């Protein structure tokens, strides 16, 4: 059914991972963005043992992991749930429109000849260029077009739901 | 009686019919001759010498008409004449981009007798098609240029053209006549 | 250049050619000499006409019209010399010399294609001369701007002078100076600068924006700023219908820079105008028009037959014809010893029926008065009339732009559906009826600002149709009080008849018949009676040329039709009221003084207006 | 690389030059046609480059931003050979595509269609001013005082940083006198209602014209637009560079003559066939009966609703007297009649209209509004309904609902043609025929 | 020519006059049932009267005035930009006009003007009338700015132009 309108979203129940082989579902629990990121070349290798010649549709999978067995609200969110995976209930307020996101910068140097390598981006802070890989010293930088990716990007503010807060208090925003 | 299109000017294929009314050279298909051992063609408007005398795979000179009548039915191929071929159209080319203020020495029947074997004549030619229609193009865009250069001198008095096709005569009729008219009927209420 | 020294010997043999412009500099430089030096001054500026220097060179008129910087400035160059071998002043001041402004080109004469509008002004027409159409909107405040400065040096004694370049100042491109004093000479050791010998220009930027009755389906009028130099500051107010000439020219880097990378921005496009026409609002009276309004004058029905002028196409309304008449050459004013502010702006107020044409008589006096502004109930607010403070793009600084109210002064408003303002906005209008000032204290600013205007408005009652029950509550929904500064209030009946109604059917139907002179049938559009431009050059004249005054064969009849009116919604104003109609009758006659045929006739349109007659 | 260049230069110069379909030169009587009328612009139909060589479709297609300023000198260089004579001036063209390719909505506009040519449909909604654009550049030095030139093509360069004769750091100036410049529209595009995503609303983009496409649409149109969806960076979070589409063909047949100037463009044969329906001795009952063939009845109103279609005749009296040349209708009676079907017909038949409530209308939504621009913080007149709807038809639904200050709005906005606003220190007489 | 009906209109403008003789009963000129016409009148009267009205009269009856449309204004106007004038708005019969006015008061700077104007916007007319599509603003504005003649002529040349393209370009 991923398959079937040309879908690009594999759902993973966490109940499945809690079943069998918890090992690794404590793997996500502790450092998701790792686990993800091993879980989408799995789950894209295991939809072209089913589905062959499945990259010229989509490039990349991606795997929503679904109910994690803890929910947190905004409110009790506290310092030891960062680098982690949180289940948070809210509504959303404001929502900005689909932006183009550069999925791998690359950059040219000027006054050298060797170009700057492609540096994944993680959607939090722009990639630092402290030196080029030939001069050690800031330069022009600029994009190639020889290898560009694009990808969607869309900041949401999260409120959190006014009958879930406490009665008369405010509410927070992510 | 006479239409108003037609009054003062000749329509296209008036234009067509005095280029089909002359002698073109061309491949006879069919033998007519009379052996040493059939209707003869007896025609009043055009030498029938020709015609009476007309051999299989010879050269012989009929009129155009006779010669499209005879490629419908594929008795008789039609003979490109000199002037169509790649390299006397490049010659005419080179001509017109030479000499600004003069048209090359084409002839009269230029536009229309290329017009008529494109269309009736598809296997006529031993050059190709292709870069023959493209230089009789460039030259009608170039004429074309030359006589918009010209057209600037519109003259009370007088205005003279070297080598003009006759379709480009019907191009430029009714405006140039016009024109000239109604500057020489503003002339002369300007004379005393 | 050698170039630019060739197109100044051009422009010097053209000027040779025409001795007329010769003619006005001498004229120019005597009368500045005989009204400066001796016991209004008229400026560097000639009037180049564009027609007379076509036939000299069409190069050079071509040269103006398609690339005015490189033909403009060698003009200026040429003129300037012919202005000063022309001058021969002896003992010349110090400032004279070291400040002399150059003579500037204004330019007249057909434009053809280069006659454009602030919508098509596009591209292709940048760098070129071009002539524009269009409402004043948006008057930056007068500032001057420094264009050379002189300095002093003591230690060696001698004067230095620095010339400052702008973009908007010079039509062609110098490197810009940053426009800082040099504290120092090179040689002169300390430098001081000497204010007054050094060079300033008044700056002005304005608003140019479209004609509105010239703009096509769906779209909103467009606009362009332009630059005024020094002699053409203040010559425009807002809501001036102006044209204005000038080179439509581009500046700035435009986003071309290396921080804009990939940003889509145009580049910033003003016109630097050459001249200003105001496009005639005070028409200029040739002897035969003078001779034909005191020629009307002297009949006895001068005042039916420019009645009846007013507006042909509308039948009746003949008494309200005549007000709106007595309204557009309203009466004297009178400012007494004591500071009281007499007015004599007769207004007028018209509640009826719907389709009684109150509207196309506001859309009449609006296209036939000097200066007319219009209104609406749901379309205005209370600081929209008067004024709002607002910031300017070129000072930083706040400032006030006149609402609908203020800039219609010594003119009309044209109030449409009065019966249905906001109360805030009811606020404003009654404080200018009684007032004619409006007081602004907000931003940090308190000013007065001055509005002896007149008023027109057209409403409807409260009801869906008026009673004939003559009720006076339901004549109109604003409060009585608002009711008492106007001085007419005319009502109207839409009464339903036979005869009349069949006469106003034909009258209309002889109105939908008329065709357009110079326009083919059935096509989209793109007793006596005198002309509307007469009518307006009557009114003009009678404004600024004479000024009536009040003898006591009028008052008699006054005091007693007062007398009669009132002791048989009477006001004491209503005396005032006829002060305001008698002698606008005068202004009908032109006399001086005011007689009993302007008061007998004041009588009976105050007893039509509040009676019916 | 300029080999490549060159070669993709006389490639397209060959596909002009070359081109051929039933004896017919089509391309090269295109452009001498355009020349000679002075529109030096250039359409060209995908199918027929297809079916030239799909490898320059392919070459057009991949990186178009890199090759459409080459097939533009390409056509300047086929203007120059048609029409100036050699050894005895023309400004850049404007190639303008057309495409039958099946439309790509707005909500299914992402990152995948990153510099490809798309093309979609929406509606106009806002126009803004023309800015002027630079494409020849005479850069002068400070220093040195040597004059260069900088060539500017409209897609995806600035000034750069040695004079190319120290000199100085960073030491150009732009001379204006001898600079060309073109025209450039921005544009706001609302997505077609009909394919809205459930739950969601119509997302506006931002779009660009330039040259002879500009002004060619009123807001409020329906319009198909190809073009090609490149990325700008914009002045106002993290690698967020803000989407657009620089538009390459505009096709709308609802609209008509771009901005209007009672202008024929009508074709001649279409003109007869028109000239044929208008000497019909029954088109009466033909427009009667294409008026609403869904709803039985009401054969009257679909006479009123005709008449209101075609209109009166507006007329000008020397004394400035303006009478109205456009008839209202008002639709009173119970629910159940298909007034409001009648409505949505007369949205749809008429050329210019809009269709709007009682409820969900307001005084300044029904005619203009008076709003404030963000940069620099000064009021201007922004069109309404009213506004939309000029020259043309407004629909009022629930006329019997819109609130008592809201229905006044409209007196002058019906009878007088206008609307006359003073407010904000503003004051200003819009024209609406609605 | 007696029949051509663009003649006919041509000869139907008016023109402004002045009346030279005090002439009685000829009130019904200026719509008037029966006033005289008084010494010194100023008066617009159609061509195919006052033609010969200056004529036959030693002083004529009626002295023709220098109209609007042969003006200093519009004759600038035509010098400076032949192409882009309206010449609609002006005179729908302009040149007509023109060459009666020409073939009466021999003026040959006004001979001058109109012959560089009719070349001129000759050049434009067959620049528009060689256009054939494959109708263009800058084309149709320019058939906005036409006279009845110059549509004439628009209309013989691009019929022309048009039926020899379809006839080169199919049969
Ligand atoms: N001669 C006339 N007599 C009466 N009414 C007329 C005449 N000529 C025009 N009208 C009508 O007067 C109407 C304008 O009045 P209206 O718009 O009702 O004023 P307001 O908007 O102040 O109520 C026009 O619709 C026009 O049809
Ligand atoms: N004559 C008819 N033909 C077809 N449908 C009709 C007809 N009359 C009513 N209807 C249907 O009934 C509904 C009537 O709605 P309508 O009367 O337009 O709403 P409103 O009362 O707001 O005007 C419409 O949805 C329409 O489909
Ligand atoms: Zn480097
Ligand atoms: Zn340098």
């Amino acid at each position: 059914t991923l398959g079937e309108m040309n879908s690009e979203s594999l759902e993973v129940n966490y109940r499945h991972l809690a079943e069998s082989k918890a090992i690794l579902a404590l793997f996500l629990a502790k450092c998701p963005e790792e686990m993800l990121k091993i879980f989408d070349l799995v789950a894209m290798e295991a939809t072209e043992l089913h589905y062959p010649d499945y990259a010229r549709i989509h490039s990349e999978i991606h795997v929503r992991i679904s109910d994690f067995p803890t929910i947190y609200s905004l409110r009790e969110l506290r310092e030891s749930n960062l680098s982690s995976l949180v289940r948070v209930t809210g509504v959303v307020t404001r929502r900005t429109g689909v932006f183009p996101q550069l999925k791998y910068v690359k950059f040219n140097c000027l006054k050298c000849g060797s170009i700057l390598g492609p540096f994944f981006q993680d959607s939090n802070e722009e990639i630092r260029i402290s030196f080029c890989t030939n001069c050690k010293s800031k330069g022009p930088f600029r994009v190639n077009g020889e290898k560009t990716v694009y990808r969607n990007y869309q900041r949401v503010t999260l409120q959190e739901a006014p009958g879930t807060v406490p009665p008369g208090r405010l509410p927070r925003h992510r | 009686s006479l239409p108003a299109h037609l009054q003062q000017t000749f329509s296209p294929e008036e234009i067509q019919f005095i280029v089909e009314n002359e002698p073109i050279k061309i491949f006879p298909r069919i033998t007519t001759r009379q052996k040493i051992r059939h209707t003869r063609w007896q025609l009043i408007t055009t030498d029938d010498k020709a015609l009476n005398n007309m051999v299989a795979m010879r050269s012989t000179e009929v009129v155009l008409w006779i010669a499209l009548l005879l490629k419908q039915q594929s008795k008789c191929s039609i003979v490109a004449p000199q002037w169509l071929t790649t390299k006397e159209l490049d010659r005419k080319i080179q001509y017109e981009k030479t000499h600004p203020d003069r048209f090359s020495e084409l002839p009269w029947n230029w536009l229309v007798l290329a017009r008529i074997l494109f269309n009736k004549a598809k296997d006529d030619f031993h050059d190709p098609i292709h870069e023959l229609r493209g230089k009789i193009q460039d030259l009608r865009e170039i004429r074309q240029i030359k006589v918009l250069k010209g057209l600037k001198y519109l003259n009370e008095s007088h205005l003279q053209l070297d080598n003009l096709s006759l379709l480009e005569i019907n191009e430029l009729r009714p405006f140039i006549t016009e024109i000239m008219d109604k500057l020489r009927e503003i002339h002369t209420a300007s004379l005393t | 250049d050698a170039v630019f020294g060739d197109r100044v010997r051009r422009f010097q043999e053209f000027l040779d050619t025409f001795t007329s412009y010769r003619d006005s500099v001498r004229s120019i430089q005597v009368y500045n000499s005989n009204n400066a030096a001796n016991y209004n001054i008229l400026p560097h500026r000639i009037i180049i006409s564009l027609d007379d220097l076509r036939e000299f060179d069409r190069s050079f008129w071509s040269g103006i019209l398609v690339e005015p910087a490189y033909f403009i400035p060698p003009a200026e160059k040429a003129l300037t010399d012919l202005a000063d071998s022309m001058d021969d002043v002896p003992h010349p001041n110090a400032s004279a010399v070291s400040s002399r402004h150059p003579w500037k080109l204004s330019f007249k004469g057909s434009f053809g294609a280069h006659a454009l509008s602030p919508r098509t002004l596009t591209a292709q027409h940048l760098n070129k001369l071009v002539s524009v159409e269009g409402i004043v909107t948006k008057t930056s405040l007068v500032r001057p701007k420094l264009i050379r400065s002189v300095h002093y040096a003591a230690k060696t004694g001698r004067f230095h002078y620095r010339d400052y370049t702008d973009a908007t100042t010079t039509l062609t491109t110098r490197i810009p100076t940053p426009a800082i004093y040099p504290t120092e000479d090179t040689e002169g050791n300390k430098l001081t600068t000497e204010y007054g010998y050094s060079t300033f220009i008044d700056h002005q930027r304005i608003t140019v924006q479209e004609m509105p009755e010239m703009a096509p389906a769906g779209q909103l009028p467009r606009s362009i700023d332009v630059i005024l130099d020094d002699d053409l500051v203040d010559k425009t107010k807002p809501g001036d219908r102006v044209n204005v000439v000038g080179v439509f020219k581009s500046l700035g880097a435009g986003g071309m820079n290396q921080s804009n990378s990939n940003t889509l921005i145009g580049f910033k496009t003003l016109i630097l105008g050459n001249t200003v026409y105001p496009l005639a609002a005070r028409q200029m009276l040739t002897d035969f028009d003078i001779r034909n309004i005191n020629k009307l004058s002297k009949k006895k029905d001068i005042f039916d037959i420019l009645s009846q002028s007013l507006a042909p196409s509308i039948y009746g309304h003949d008494h309200i014809k005549k007000a709106i008449l007595l309204m557009l050459m309203g009466g004297v004013e009178k400012n007494l010893e004591n500071g009281s502010h007499l007015r004599g702006d007769i207004n007028i107020l018209m509640v009826g029926d719907p389709s009684t044409a109150k509207s196309q008589l506001l859309r009449f006096v609006l296209n036939t008065a000097s200066l007319a502004i219009a209104t609406t109930g749901r379309g205005s607010s209370g600081v929209g009339l008067t004024a709002a403070v607002t910031t300017d793009r070129e000072t930083g600084e706040r400032r006030l732009e006149a609402g609908a109210m203020v800039l219609a002064d010594r003119g009309v408003v044209c109030i449409d559906e009065f019966d249905k303002m906001t109360d805030v906005d009811r606020v404003a209008i009654h404080e200018v009826m009684e007032q004619q000032t409006v007081t602004i204290a907000k931003a940090g600013i308190h000013t007065t600002l001055n509005a002896r205007c007149s008023v027109i408005a057209a409403a409807n009652p409260v009801f869906g149709q008026y009673d004939v029950n003559r009720d006076p509550h339901q004549n109109i929904a604003l409060p009585d009080s608002l009711l008492s500064r106007f001085d007419l209030l005319f009502v109207v009946t839409d009464d339903i008849n036979e005869i009349r109604d069949r006469s106003i059917s034909e009258h209309v139907l002889r109105t939908h018949r008329y065709l357009p002179p110079g326009y083919l049938e059935g096509e989209p559009v793109r007793p006596k009676l005198v002309t509307i431009p007469f009518l307006r050059k009557y009114v003009q004249y009678a404004k600024e040329r004479v000024i009536p005054q009040l003898t006591q064969e009028a008052i008699n009849v006054i005091v007693k039709n007062y007398t009669d009116l009132r002791n048989d919604p009477i006001t004491a104003r209503t005396l005032e009221t006829l002060i305001r109609l008698a002698t606008a009758h005068a202004k009908v006659r032109l006399s001086k003084t005011v007689n009993k045929v302007d008061a007998k006739v004041a009588a009976n349109l105050l007893r039509f207006a509040l009676l019916g007659e | 690389n300029d080999d490549d260049n060159t070669e993709i230069i006389k490639s397209f110069k060959n596909f002009i030059l070359e081109f051929r379909l039933d004896s017919q030169f089509i391309y090269r009587d295109q452009l001498r046609n355009n020349i000679l009328v002075k529109n030096y612009s250039l359409t060209v139909n995908m199918e027929h480059l297809i079916g030239y060589n799909e490898d320059i479709y392919k070459k057009l297609s991949d990186e178009p931003s890199d090759i459409i300023p080459l097939f533009e000198t390409a056509i300047t260089q086929v203007a120059k050979r048609i029409s100036i004579l050699s050894r005895a001036s023309l400004p850049t063209f404007q190639l303008i595509l057309n495409s039958n390719a099946n439309q790509i909505p707005l909500r299914d506009l992402d990152s995948e269609h990153v510099s490809k040519i798309v093309r979609l449909s929406g509606i106009i909604i806002s126009t803004s001013v023309l800015s002027s654009r630079a494409t020849y550049l005479s850069i002068m030095c400070r220093n040195c005082r040597h004059t260069t030139s900088i060539t500017i093509n409209n897609f995806n360069v600035s000034l750069p940083r040695s004079c190319l004769s120290n000199c100085g750091p960073d030491p150009y100036i732009i001379i204006h006198e001898s600079s060309k410049f073109i025209d450039q529209q921005f544009l706001k595009l609302q997505e077609i209602p009909e394919l809205v995503p459930v739950g969601e609303m119509p997302r506006n983009l931002t779009m660009t014209c330039d040259r002879y496409l500009t002004n060619k649409v009123i807001p409020g149109t329906r319009v198909t637009i190809v073009g090609i969806y490149s990325i700008y960076n914009s002045k106002n979070g993290v690698a967020i560079r803000t989407p657009y589409i620089k538009i390459l063909g505009i096709q709308s047949d609802v609209e008509t003559s771009s901005i209007w100037n009672s202008v024929t463009m009508f074709t001649e044969e279409e003109e007869e066939e028109f000239l044929q329906l208008s000497r019909n001795p029954k088109l009466y009952e033909i427009l009667t009966n294409s008026i609403a063939p869904s709803i039985f009845g009401n054969e009257d109103i679909k006479k009123a609703i005709v008449c209101l279609l075609m209109g009166g005749s507006k007329k000008i009296l020397p004394d400035g007297m303006r009478l109205r040349g456009d008839i209202n209708v008002l639709l009173l009676g119970d629910p159940g009649t298909a007034k409001s079907q009648l409505l949505k017909f007369v949205e749809k038949v008429s050329p210019i209209a809009v269709y709007t409530s009682g409820k969900g209308s307001s005084a300044a939504g029904l005619t203009a509004s008076v709003q404030r621009d963000p940069m620099t913080r000064e009021f201007y007149l922004e069109g309404g309904a009213m506004v939309l709807a000029d020259g043309g038809v407004v629909c009022i639904d629930e006329f019997d609902k819109m609130r008592d200050e809201d229905r006044v709005a409209i007196h002058e906005a019906m009878e007088q043609q206008t609307i006359s606003i003073a407010k904000a220190g503003i004051t200003t007489v819009l024209n609406s025929r609605t | 020519g007696y029949y051509d009906i663009d003649d006919v209109l041509a000869d139907g403008t008016e023109f402004p006059c002045k009346f030279q003789y005090d002439i009685p009963g000829l009130g019904y000129l200026e719509n008037n049932p029966g006033r005289p016409i008084t010494k010194n009148t100023k008066l617009s009267l159609p061509l195919w009267l006052a033609r010969i009205l200056a004529i036959v009269g030693p002083v004529p009856f009626v002295e023709l005035l220098p109209p609007d449309m042969f003006s200093t204004k519009v004759m600038n106007a035509i010098k400076t930009d032949p192409v882009a004038l309206d010449l609609h708005s002006i005179n729908s019969h302009f040149f007509s006009l023109a060459i009666k006015w020409i073939m009466l008061f021999s003026e040959k700077e006004l001979a001058n003007v109109v012959s560089e104007l009719l070349l001129q916007r000759a050049q434009e007319l067959n620049h528009h009338a060689s256009s054939l599509s494959i109708t263009n603003i800058a084309t149709s504005t320019f058939l906005l700015k036409l006279e009845e003649m110059e549509k004439e002529i628009y209309k013989k040349s691009h019929e022309s132009y048009k039926d020899t393209k379809r006839w080169m370009f199919k049969k």
